[PDB]
């Protein structure tokens, strides 16, 4: 390249042809030479004709040259039109990347990937730099993307959305090499988002908490915190800045540096609100509302109400259950109506993804078994339907009581252990598989050796399944 | 004896793995309870049904410069962080 | 220990109220409510397997028919003077409870104890020999005679 | 047009940080192009990052014979597209005759520099007297005329870099022959349009530069770490 | 030679899994495959990927 530049330069006719020298030094990777003796003397810069060389540097993976061009002047929004994007996504877009995009859209669909599928369908047939950044990032370019990422405004949103896209495209099973590179690039941009927000928080807290909440006029139609959630990027939320934001939004009006026992003590004794025991940092009726508004105490009031509801359910079910409903059954139906209204509200304000949560599944299940218990219970003067209604309410009480576990996950102490508890199910299922195999083998062998031609199915299953099952708690079959 | 004391060992191994990730998963799950309790503007639980009627009342009757300012604020620590990367 | 007792109390209350509601009808004595809701599912943690759910090993010589003497109430009867409770709903209920408490919930406490011992042992000798200061100062502070003579001083 | 490599980006960022820490004015041309553009951008960045604690002062001193769209008011104007920079919190535009007159603002600029260099304010550590530093990094006729007008006065404190056009020819040599030898080897592509009758004048300009070498100092290439601008000033 | 690091590398693992699923592409979920196993004349539908 240096030999060809010394031949091209000393013809004394094309010394004025800096465009030809620049295209020659772009076709080769000569960064230092083009910087040292084209842009040195500042004797002729136009700033408007650099678009052909810019498109050439984009399509040929020349990131240091686009860095040099932006350093010496070009506006990308001035550079980018819809014809440029259709030439990128139509001609300069690969076909194997598009096939991986199809496989990801078929098997692992997501809201952001539906958005990028819609925009790539737009451009294969207004936020310029973000779409160019998406183009660069799903090609696995890895160094043109950093150059454009330094030019963007919403840089945290850009890094989080890019991490989400590449983590989804790393799940496609064919062409595992591209999946590996997209995984590495995903990890790099999520590291970048975390390390930028820790600086933006370690200077100014109020402006970082201003950053966390914005939608960027439909970047991808969502938020910085929401994009960190939807990618299951749990290191962006386990950092002390977002944790401090969440705790300051959790205690609300009450300052965080007051002890918890003062707060629950003022919860139980209501007219104690007007005293100097709680700190409202973060005249009297404002103290009243600033206490009874915060998330902490509405949660705590709610769990006290729920424990009282369970005691009422237990009293009704064990000690007062007659052929006609007495007064505490009617109070019980009123409280279950309150719970039903809350859950149908939460279904309305969530939609279908409400049913994604397991607790809302068993929550709907418990409400359904309750109303089934009512419709068996009201048929009086029939002993079987009344006993059946009470049996349905007992199994329903099992469901309502086991929901208290998922209630108490918010605690600093019990919380991480209840979350740990669901990571054990594969060990439990391995145990139950091996135990069921040994149990069936021993039970059928013992029943076959001892007896002869049992014809009752109940006394088959009491002697093959049930008694070898009790031998797990140390019973020694008799 | 064998099959129960094997389950003990597997539980102990899984606890020994997942505990350094466990606090991260917990305080990630903390987001969902904070958002479902800070989303609704609500009264005490057994009174919420009253506010339900109030929402029925609704169905009875029926570029920004500081965002540019905070993005322009963000750009400065972006530049500072890039300087720190190339400083290390 | 407190995590174990919270989970065990939740399972214990759920099983005890479900079994007492399925079997009997309108117990009016508070003592025989709490002996049958709290105490017997508690004993099922040491491997007891709660008894009156089987309907073939249940004798009526341990009932009262009305709360007059010590014994529990009978399971509520049919018009044929037969027990009403389904075996196919109370045998697997006892099996699920007995699995959940006597095996999963105890062998989880073992794992958590082992993990806490695995953490705190390198800090444990430091905390012990920090606590050593307090006994050394309370025994070197007083100028004292033998303990049963200290009253003289 | 203006060549800004990232070393000069770091240097001028550090310069405006020093100006914010000390509460200092910065005098410059005040047009929209190149170095004044970058200075105005960093002024707006340090303003937008802190929003308080002695918001810095950037005076632009423009010629008014080169301003494109001109409006007479008493009432605020709206200057949109020499073009003026957006970010200078103060502008001053000198008055003269026709359009074709550069080097007009240099008289009032250097007269004001002399007046502050003689101005007394005893609440300082310079023994009063309000210290003044003059910086030059690029090149041109205006740079040499500004440096010699400063060093002809007392208390200029001229500081030059080690990269540029005239910054190199003042950094490197520290009579007529050596000046010619360095100027043709560091700026070859301007001398093709320069008559010798003013090249001897430029040799007289640089002789009056090097008349006082104590009032001049330089930034070098090995001196390129951090806090080099404080070490110069 | 019981060289189990030469087979625990992702290349031979990918070879083995591509030979294990066979005609069916690996990036389809398993429940569709076993569901089409139980219902035989469901083979002629767009639920499994034969890439
Ligand atoms: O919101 C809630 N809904 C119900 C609920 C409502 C209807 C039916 C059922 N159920 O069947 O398990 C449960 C459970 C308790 N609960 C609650 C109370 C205090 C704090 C946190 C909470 O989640
Ligand atoms: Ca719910």
């Amino acid at each position: 390249s240096y030999a060809l530049y010394k031949a091209f330069s000393t013809n004394e006719q094309d010394k004025d042809n800096w465009n030809g020298q620049l295209k020659l030094l772009l076709e080769w990777n000569q960064l230092d030479l083009a910087s040292d003796e084209i842009f040195t003397n500042d004797r002729r810069w136009e700033s408007a004709d650099l678009q052909e060389v810019m498109f050439t540097a984009l399509i040929k993976d020349r990131p240091k040259f686009v860095r040099l061009f932006l350093e010496n002047g070009l506006n990308l929004q001035k550079f980018l039109t819809n014809e440029v994007l259709t030439e990128l996504f139509s001609t300069h877009f690969s076909t194997l990347v598009y096939r991986n995009l199809q496989i990801a859209k078929n098997s692992y669909n997501d809201a952001l990937l539906t958005f990028v599928w819609k925009l790539v369908a737009n451009f294969r047939r207004r936020h310029p730099l973000q779409a160019l950044f998406i183009w660069a990032i799903l090609q696995n370019k890895k160094e043109l993307s950093k150059v454009i990422w330094e030019q963007t405004k919403g840089c945290t949103l850009a890094a989080l959305g890019a991490s989400k896209l590449l983590k989804t495209l790393a799940k496609v099973k064919n062409d595992i090499n591209a999946a590996g590179e997209s995984e590495e690039l995903a990890n790099e941009y999520e590291t970048r988002a975390v390390e930028l927000f820790t600086e933006c928080y370690s200077n100014d807290e109020d402006l970082a908490e201003q950053l966390l909440v914005y939608s960027c006029e439909a970047w991808g139609g969502s938020n910085c915190l929401e994009l960190a959630v939807e990618a299951t990027d749990q290191h962006f939320i386990a950092q002390p800045g977002v944790q401090n934001f969440l705790s300051k939004q959790w205690y609300g009006e009450i300052s965080r540096d007051t002890k918890n026992w003062k707060i629950i003590l003022c919860l139980f004794i209501i007219p104690l609100v007007g005293c100097g025991l709680v700190s409202f940092r973060k005249k009297l009726l404002w103290y009243y509302v600033a206490f009874f508004t915060s998330p902490f105490v509405v949660f705590s009031w709610n769990v006290v109400f729920y424990i009282a509801f369970l005691l009422l359910f237990a009293y009704v079910l064990l000690m007062d259950f007659h052929s006609v409903p007495h007064t505490p059954e009617l109070i019980l139906y009123a409280l279950v109506f309150v719970l039903f209204c809350d859950e149908v509200r939460q279904w309305y304000m969530n939609g279908v993804n409400y049913f994604t949560d397991l607790w809302n599944v068993m929550d709907t299940l418990g409400l359904f078994y309750f109303i089934a218990g009512i419709v068996f219970r009201l048929h009086s003067s029939n002993k079987s339907s009344l006993y059946s209604g009470r049996v349905i309410f007992c199994l329903d009480y099992i469901i309502f009581t086991l929901r208290l576990i998922h209630i108490f996950t918010v605690s600093r102490n019990l919380g991480p252990k209840i979350i740990m508890l669901q990571r054990m199910l594969i060990d439990v299922f391995f145990f139950l598989f091996l135990f069921a195999v040994w149990m069936v083998a021993f039970g059928v062998a013992r029943q076959g050796i001892l007896r002869q031609n049992e014809q009752r199915w109940r006394w088959i299953f009491r002697s093959v399944i049930y008694e070898p099952y009790l031998a797990m708690f140390g019973q020694v079959p008799s | 004896i064998l099959l129960v004391n094997l389950l003990v060992a597997m539980f102990g191994y899984t606890v020994g793995i997942v505990q350094e990730n466990n606090d991260q998963v917990w305080k990630f799950q903390r987001y969902f309870l904070v958002q479902e309790y800070c989303n609704r503007l609500n009264i005490p639980f057994p009174f919420v049904v009253f506010a339900y009627f109030y929402m029925v009342v609704k169905k009875c009757f029926k570029f920004r410069n500081e965002d540019n300012e905070t993005l322009a604020w963000e750009g400065v620590m972006k530049e500072n962080y890039l300087v720190k990367i190339n400083t290390k | 220990v407190f995590f174990f007792l919270f989970l065990f109390a939740v399972w214990m209350v759920a099983f005890g109220v479900a079994r007492q509601g399925i079997l009997r009808q309108n117990e009016q004595r508070w003592r025989w409510i709490f002996r049958s809701v709290i105490y017997e599912p508690y004993l099922a943690m040491f491997g007891q397997v709660p008894s009156d759910v089987d309907s073939t090993t249940y004798d009526f010589s341990h009932c009262t028919f009305s709360g007059n003497e010590s014994k529990p109430l009978c399971v509520e009867l049919d018009e044929h003077n037969l027990p009403r409770f389904p075996e196919w709903i109370t045998i697997p209920l006892v099996c699920i409870y007995m699995l959940s408490t006597n095996i999963l919930l105890v062998n989880l406490l073992v794992a958590m104890f082992g993990y806490t011992v695995g953490i705190v042992q390198e800090n444990n000798d430091q905390v012990w020999k920090f606590q050593r200061y307090f006994l050394v100062q309370e025994y070197c502070n007083r100028l004292n005679i033998p303990f049963p003579f200290v009253v003289f001083a | 047009n203006f060549a800004l490599k990232p070393r000069m980006r770091k240097i001028f960022s550090r310069l405006i940080y020093i100006a914010q820490s000390k509460g200092a004015w910065i005098l410059t041309g005040g047009t929209h192009y190149g170095l004044m553009k970058y200075i105005g951008e960093v002024v707006r960045d340090n303003t937008i990052s802190r929003n308080s604690e002695e918001n810095i002062v950037a005076i632009g001193i423009a010629a008014w014979g080169m301003v494109s769209n001109r409006d007479t008011l008493i009432d605020e104007g709206h200057f949109s597209a020499y073009i003026l920079d957006n970010n200078h919190t103060h502008l001053l535009l000198v008055d003269n005759g026709c359009h074709g007159h550069p080097t007009v603002e240099a008289k009032l600029r250097n007269q004001l520099e002399k007046y502050i260099s003689e101005r007394t304010s005893q609440d300082s550590n310079y023994g009063g007297k309000i210290p003044i530093v003059c910086f030059a990094q690029g090149g041109g006729r205006e740079t040499l005329k500004a440096i010699n007008t400063s060093v002809k006065s007392k208390i200029p404190c001229v500081v030059v870099e080690g990269s540029g056009q005239i910054a190199d020819v003042i950094a490197s040599l520290v009579t007529s022959s050596m000046v010619k030898e360095k100027l043709v080897r560091f700026l070859p592509r301007t001398v093709s349009r320069l008559p010798e009758e003013e090249i001897e004048s430029w040799i007289k300009w640089l002789k009056e530069i090097l008349e006082s070498s104590h009032l001049l100092t330089v930034i070098k290439m090995e001196e390129a770490g951090d806090e080099i601008v404080s070490n110069a000033i």
